[PDB]
């Protein structure tokens, strides 16, 4: 089936919220008012909607840096001090998957990642795995 | 012969379940389609090819061709006497006058009057000597394959013979289905068979309707 849309009106710091693509999920305020296009597109008093939005997340960020609590840093810092961390993400990555250590091992390598740089200002080389 | 290959497929959608579904433009829609497919096919090439059988000729699945009840060979004989009967034949055609015009007429309006009586009362149900009568075929034309350990038919040319008897009881007005009936039924269906699926090599061989390149063809390797 074709899907249905709706308009949504960001104001303020809501702009660049969100781009296209994105799976948001959106708060806002169902508004409507007249519109004359509307009217002659229906013939009939039918009157147009939208959105105005008060809160934008994302369904695949879930979690970010700029929502990370004291908390959140604390017990992560914590984690940190364990000698055991390497193993404890390795162990950590598709629970439900046995064995593929080696598997593991390389994924969380690649799903936490190098770092970017370019030296002299000239020279790009991704960090990337 | 020449339709392309979604004509192909959606065709083989409705002769085999009789309906065309459509997922088109939002719309989702299972259509019927209770309709009698009467085809015309040519070669491929400009002439028919007497060292290749059907199939193989036309370049048709015969997921298509499996699905037909009766296949017909309309190429015309060699022989002068033939040649001679058509030209007389297509001479009193071109003679055809105001008499021999109504007298056709007639015979179309009665024509169209009768199969639409008999569309519209006649019901053929199966007596119990149609019944054993058509057991009795399948499992004679199935006796064939003891020779050479080959398949010499399948139970849809039991089906198709169940039709084609309904539809002779139809035209005699019957209402009920019998021996009469069975026997031109296995005649017409036999003799179609004979003319389609006849490899040159041995003759009719049934395994041509059920796949491509017959046992003389696929031997080569």
């Amino acid at each position: 089936r074709l899907p249905r849309s709706k308009d949504a009106i960001l104001l303020a710091d809501l702009v660049d919220s969100c781009k296209p693509g994105d799976e948001i999920e959106l708060t806002g305020i169902y508004h409507n008012n007249y519109d004359g296009s509307l009217n002659t597109a229906n013939g009939f008093p039918v009157f147009a909607t939208v959105i105005l939005a008060n809160h934008v997340a994302k369904k695949d960020n879930k979690v970010a840096v700029g929502e990370l609590t004291d908390e959140d840093v604390k017990m992560i810092t914590s984690l940190s001090k364990d000698q055991q961390i390497g193993e404890k993400i390795f162990a950590s990555i598709a629970p439900s998957i046995y064995g593929h250590e080696d598997i593991k091992r390389g994924l969380a390598l690649a799903l936490f990642g190098g770092e970017p740089k370019n030296p002299g200002g000239k020279h790009k080389v991704r960090g990337d795995i | 012969d020449k339709m392309n290959e979604s004509t192909r497929s959606v065709l083989h959608e409705v002769m085999e379940q009789q309906t065309l579904s459509i997922a088109k433009a939002g719309i989702i829609c299972q259509l019927n389609a209770r309709t009698s497919v009467l085809a015309a096919a040519n070669p491929i090439e400009s002439q028919w090819n007497p060292k290749k059988t059907t199939i193989e000729n036309i370049q048709l699945p015969h997921t298509l061709l499996s699905r037909f009840d009766l296949i017909f060979l309309l190429l015309d004989p060699q022989d002068e006497a033939y040649d001679r009967r058509l030209a007389h034949h297509l001479v009193a055609l071109y003679y055809q006058s105001e008499e021999q015009a109504e007298e056709e007429l007639l015979d179309m309006a009665v024509l169209k009057d009768y199969i639409a009586y008999a569309h519209s009362t006649i019901m053929p149900r199966l007596s119990e000597e149609a019944s054993q009568a058509l057991i009795e075929a399948y499992v004679d034309m199935r006796k064939i394959g003891s020779s050479r350990g080959m398949v010499s038919a399948y139970p849809r040319q039991l089906e198709s013979l169940i039709r084609l008897a309904e539809a002779h009881a139809k035209v005699r007005l019957s209402n009920k289905v019998e021996a009469i009936d069975v026997e031109e039924a296995k005649r017409l269906h036999r003799e179609a068979l004979k003319q389609s699926a006849t490899d040159p090599r041995t003759g009719i061989v049934d395994i041509s309707i059920l796949t491509t390149g017959m046992s003389a063809t696929s031997r080569k390797r």
